[PDB]
């Protein structure tokens, strides 16, 4: 995964770190400002679940393949 | 004072009133495209 993480609102998250695990996907959020990043767990693209971990009501989001697959642009708009 | 009774009184009144009203919405719309 090794992805960009940022556990709080961040409209450009460039915060990548080697939280390398091989073969897991990342996620991307966009929920409006409220963008999200994180070093997410693969098996997982539910929205209920990135709903409550982000605390977010109206986000968009990818559960993009492997690694840095999740800098903050890849959600358009 | 005028007029009375002598005596007792005992008065013991309980209200307990409880609401809860919970109402939850959601929509989702979750995609797939691999190969």
């Amino acid at each position: 995964l090794q992805c960009y993480n940022c556990p709080n609102p961040t409209a450009d998250c460039k915060t990548a770190v080697n939280c390398s695990s091989d073969f897991d996907a990342c996620l991307i959020t966009k929920a409006g400002l409220q963008v999200y990043n994180k070093c997410w767990k693969f098996e997982h693209c539910n929205f209920n679940d990135v709903t409550t971990r982000l605390r977010e009501n109206e986000l968009t989001y990818y559960c993009c393949k492997k690694d840095l697959c999740n800098f903050n642009e890849q959600l358009e708009n | 004072i005028t007029s009375g009774s002598m005596g007792g009184i005992y008065e013991y009144i309980l209200v307990i009133d409880k609401a809860k009203m919970e109402s939850l919405g959601i929509t989702s719309r979750d995609i797939t495209t691999c190969f």
